[PDB]
RNA sequence: UCAACCUAUUCUCAAACUUUAAAUGGGUAAGAAGCCCGGCUCGCUGGUGUGGAGCCGGGCGUGGAAUGCGAGUGCCUAGUGG
RNA sequence: GCUCAGGGAGGACAGAAACCUCCCGUGGAGCAGAAGGGCAAAAGCUCGCUUGAUCUUGAUUUUCAGUACGAAUACAGACCG
RNA sequence: GUCUACGGCCAUACCACCCUGAACGCGCCCGAUCUCGUCUGAUCUCGGAAGCUAAGCAGGGUCGGGCCUGGUUAGUACUUGGAUGGGAGACCGCCUGGGAAUACCGGGUGCUGUAGGCUU
């Protein structure tokens, strides 16, 4: 007997690869993760100089995206099922969020071209609970108060209990 | 460790922003360019028209702003829209637009001018504005207070506005943000604007949906369906509507009911009572700590 | 020598009070001014347009012209042995009224009420302010218990 | 090449801090300002000895340190190495300055800084030891010895007060039998009776 | 050969010798600086 | 252990730091040019013979804190500016 | 329309520092420069449209001799964004 | 008793955690044809009413932090005017009037204007 409205949710899948330059990786990095999703994904710049890396200011560096839904899900569950649904107890934010990373598109079940490549991929699953929208709303803005709040281990039974993966320690 | 950010310090140096503001309601910046005026105006009121949308009624006002607050000349709600048969949808387009033309008769009836300036008796949804005749008394000037909508193409806002317009209310306003200004050839196809008006956009979406899937029909509508509102009632409904507030714009209020006069929520506890219980905690410590040793 | 800049000097002058910045409250700009009203000046950081010069933050002067952002006044300046009475544009949020104005005109129409009446009536009630005059002659009762007797403390070093 | 304290004596100028408008100050001598068992409790030193001053003047850094040495010699000299425990109740953060003639004149004169120097008030405390309550003769003798660096009149006072703190000596037991107060090294901690109680509850727990 | 440079010293007794007498109060002073819109108005009132 | 760190404490400060914050001091007011009514005018402002301002006409002296003192105004002008 | 400095907790190569995400964050950032003031649904950052950075008579402030130039403040008459 | 819409003074209203909300509301919520806008209907905009007070929000609690207002500190510090007062000086005392602020210890924890509800 639990109130329905506290059912934890995916608000959102974000990808990003970081290329770290710009021109012919970061265009098909970007057409590889719009094969991966189905929308056209975004360039990020970069805020500093550091020419230890070889990056400049303002030069677009990565691409990313952010999916939400049945598209979101289906893709956790690909990359899960890459990453064989065992994650470590260090891959859980505080904040109740998790995330992860694998390493070629591949393994996902994406096929190849050697147009394109290989890359790999940051995922972040960024949960929720019905009532989020407040934090981000603009006419009323309030915060999410103490008890509607995810706590680690409260996210990570619910990985665990809906995915049936492991946390492995360490 | 980190170092502890919301200290004693913090909290002495924190200084809280307007009531209003943290409870996020009201834009002091626009609610000074919009209220104030001018001082060679001395003390001539400026009036607003508040529209303010909610999940289930439409709230628009007129309102002038004195120093203990805005005093509301009229008031007009969407949930009385019932009284004039608009039975259900209270937060679409075309009530934003009934409830305006209800707040600008009920205010013309109010002041005396109900016969002069009668506006778009028929709705056309082209530009209009109700320009002041001679010798009769001049034409009600106000100005419109959207909030904190984003105030794009197609807002219930403008429909309101429209609403005040077409009820007699010289608002100015640009037929730029009504529904039917196309972005790319930057005209204004009125008809359009009349669709919306007429809620003609719900009556298809209806159509739509019981031509496509009639789970999703009766999941989506469903008190059109108990109040049997069907697609093809609708535009008359909504003329019945304007004819109805058109004859008939007075509020009656409801009558002020004898109280019973009972709390609902938990009194403010007492000094007394307040030291009484940490008395009573530490004595329940301190025996509780005897009981264990 | 000194600077002589508008702001030289109205570091702490023109400057909020603490924790009282930010934006500015809206009463003060739905007062409205007629002619005549006497007014005071006090300068403010948060509006830039308008400023009163910091020869005027703290003088009262009577409006003699109102527009549709800021009035005039018409303030007495003393510079080096005359006194100005010169004339100053300053928007409206750098101004209030003042209440010394204010305490006259309640006295005025209770004195000239209490002089409408009470004058057919055949009493004659004082209406100038003497000053506060000394002390009448009073009995000073001790009931009982005797004048508590003090005398000095010695002196200790406490420090 | 230091000037006599006698120049930069009297409380003459603002005060003149290190700060970013004066740099370049020669940093001052005194450092050490605690000396001997510093790290010992408020319980076992009950008696505390004040140099008091009897001057609005200026102390030097270097009369400061002179008299910390003066002081500790003494101290372990008579009380035993550390049965004892000094403290120089004043920084020297005011800096003087030096107008240096080598010919121009006092054309442009606003000196270089020179020094640091203490800015003291009648009845501001410079030293203070804080000791056993039988080493009372031997404080008051380290500080009637240590009055000799400084200029002007001092004056030596034992307080009521428990070493180091402000709370007075004849009630410092009875208060930390109450649990009023708590031990924390060479102060003592003050508790209201405001708090949230589970601070209470901590500390009779 | 230097001298002395600024001084505000023999000024007070000096004003008042002929005292800091205030400004010359007068009924009905002038409209100069009134706005002149206002003014405009003010003036066809006193026209008709 | 020893350091950084962190949390409650503690000693000493500031012309170009400050939550507080004096004394002395600086404006304004202490009425006839003031109040209170009646009515006109306006191209300004205007839901509103609304708002504001200006004009007329009438009524009201206990001269509206103390103290003291006849005031206001215009020409011409020397010397001075270590 | 959005919130900035900093910090915390996470994520393939990635680290002390590239990018993505959550949370705290009264200004500890930024506003061309010197410092002082001022500023958080902004005066900051990013976008869309732009030329009130235009034509013109008076009043005023500031230094002041109560003169100039400079800079600025309210108005007013168009022509515009 | 209380809520919404617009507010005034802007912490006695903020912040952290816990408890309780009947009715109307306010929300969360369900969708994206149309209006609109995004990488993403998350936000904004648009059409609704299956569910839930879980959160916001409201009322209350905390020997709570803060804030507000009092006592103490203290007639202390400082200070207007005065002396052919003291002191080698620094500085201090007195006559004449004014008079602060920490630490420490109490009390309070939003009032309120206009319009419209609920408590059939
Ligand atoms: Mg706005
Ligand atoms: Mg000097
Ligand atoms: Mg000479
Ligand atoms: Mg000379
Ligand atoms: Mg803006
Ligand atoms: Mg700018
Ligand atoms: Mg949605
Ligand atoms: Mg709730
Ligand atoms: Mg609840
Ligand atoms: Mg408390």
């Amino acid at each position: 007997k639990e109130n329905p409205m506290r059912e934890l949710r995916i608000r959102k899948l974000c990808l990003n690869i970081c290329v770290g330059e710009s021109g012919d990786r970061l265009t098909r990095a970007a057409k590889v993760l719009e094969q991966l999703t189905g929308q056209t994904p975004v360039f990020s710049k970069a805020r500093y100089t550091v020419r230890s890396f070889g990056i400049r200011r303002n030069e677009k560096i990565a691409v990313h995206c952010t999916v939400r839904g049945a598209k979101a899900e289906e893709i956790l569950e690909k990359g899960l099922k890459v990453r064989e649904y065992e994650l470590r107890k260090n891959n859980f934010s505080d904040t109740g969020n998790f995330g992860f990373g694998i390493q070629e598109h591949i393994d996902l079940g994406i096929k190849y071209d050697p147009s394109i490549g290989i890359y790999g991929l940051d995922f972040y699953v960024v949960l929720g609970r019905p009532g989020f929208s407040i934090a981000d709303k603009k006419r009323r803005t309030g915060c999410i108060g103490a008890k509607h709040r995810i706590s680690k281990e409260e996210a990570m039974r619910w990985f665990q209990q809906k995915y049936d993966g492991i946390i492995l320690p360490g | 460790f980190v170092k502890v950010v919301k200290n004693k310090a913090y909290f002495k140096r924190y200084q809280v922003k307007f009531r209003r503001r943290r409870e996020g309601k009201t834009d002091y910046y626009a609610r000074k360019r919009l209220v104030i005026q001018d001082k060679n105006k001395y003390n001539t009121p400026k009036y607003r028209m508040i529209v303010r949308v909610t999940n289930r009624d439409i709230i628009c006002q007129i309102a002038y702003a004195r120093i203990e607050g805005d005093m509301i000349v009229c008031a007009a709600y969407a949930h009385e829209l019932p009284k004039y048969g608009v039975k259900v949808g209270l937060t679409n387009y075309a009530a934003a637009y009934c409830t305006g033309l209800l707040l600008a008769r009920r205010l013309l009836n109010r002041f005396g001018m109900d016969k002069i300036y009668e506006g778009q008796v028929e709705v056309t949804g082209d530009e209009y504005n109700v320009e002041s005749i001679d010798g009769q008394p001049g034409a009600f000037t106000c100005y419109l207070d959207a909030g904190l909508a984003r105030t794009t193409t197609g807002n219930k806002v403008f429909g309101a506005l429209k609403g005040a317009v077409d009820g007699g209310l010289s608002i100015p306003h640009s037929t730029k943000r009504f529904p039917g200004y196309d972005s790319e050839s930057k005209e204004f196809n009125a008809e359009v604007h009349r669709k919306h008006i007429m809620g003609q956009n719900v009556a298809d979406y209806m159509r739509y949906l019981m031509e496509e899937d009639e789970d999703a029909y009766k999941k989506q509508f469903s008190q059109y369906i108990k109040n049997n509102v069907t697609p093809d009632m609708m535009e008359e409904m909504y003329k019945k509507a304007h004819a109805a507030i058109r004859e008939n714009p007075v509020y009656e209020k409801k009558p002020k009911r004898e109280v019973k006069k009972k709390r609902w929520n938990r009194p403010k506890m007492s000094l007394a009572q307040k030291k009484d219980r940490v008395a009573q905690k530490k004595a329940s410590f301190l025996r509780a700590q005897e009981r264990a040793a | 020598t000194n600077t002589k800049g508008k702001r030289r000097g109205t570091r702490y002058m023109f400057s909020r009070p603490f924790r009282k910045h930010g934006v500015v409250p809206l009463a003060t700009y739905m007062r409205i001014y007629k002619k005549g009203d006497i007014v005071d000046i006090k300068g403010m950081g948060t509006v830039q347009k308008g400023m009163p010069h910091k020869c005027y933050h703290g003088k009262t002067g009577r409006v003699y012209n109102v527009t549709q952002h800021a009035v005039g006044i018409v303030v007495n300046k003393q510079v080096k042995g005359k006194i100005l009475a010169k004339r100053i544009n300053v928007r409206i949020e750098h101004i209030k009224h003042s209440k010394s104005r204010d305490s006259f005109l309640k006295r005025v129409k209770e004195n000239d009420q209490k002089k409408k009446e009470a004058k057919e009536k055949g009493t004659w009630v004082q209406l100038k302010r003497q000053p506060a005059p000394p002390r009448e002659a009073h009995f000073v009762r001790t009931n009982g218990k005797e004048p508590e007797l003090l005398e000095p403390i010695p002196y200790e070093f406490m420090a | 090449g230091r000037r006599p304290a006698r120049c930069y004596r009297y409380c003459k100028n603002k005060p003149y801090p290190k700060s970013r408008f004066c740099r370049g100050v020669p940093d001052a001598k005194i450092r050490i300002f605690d000396l001997g068992r510093k790290k010992a409790k408020v319980d076992e030193f009950p008696l505390c000895g004040h140099m008091v001053s009897d001057e609005y003047e200026q102390l030097s850094s270097e009369a400061l340190e002179a008299a910390r040495i003066c002081a500790n010699k003494y101290m372990v000299k008579s009380c035993g190495k550390d049965g004892f425990h000094i403290r120089v109740r004043l920084h020297p953060f005011h800096v003087i300055r030096i107008n240096k003639m080598l010919q121009t004149g006092m054309r442009g004169a606003f000196g270089k800084p020179q020094g640091t120097v203490a800015r003291v008030h009648i009845g501001q405390v410079i030293m203070s030891i804080r000791t056993k309550l039988q080493n009372k003769e031997h404080v008051v003798e380290a500080l009637r010895r240590a009055k000799f660096k400084f200029p002007g009149r001092q004056k030596i006072h034992i307080s009521k007060k428990w070493g180091f703190t402000k709370f007075n000596a004849d009630e410092f037991e009875d208060m930390v039998a109450e649990k009023r107060l708590i031990p924390d090294g060479c102060g003592v901690k003050y508790i209201p009776n405001r708090g949230p109680l589970d601070k209470w509850r901590a500390l009779h727990s | 050969a230097k001298s002395k440079n600024h001084t505000t010293h023999n000024q007070s007794r000096k004003w008042h010798r002929n005292g800091i007498k205030k400004p010359r109060s007068q009924r009905y002073e002038s409209l100069k600086g009134v706005d002149p819109k206002f003014l405009r108005n003010m003036r066809f009132a006193k026209k008709h």
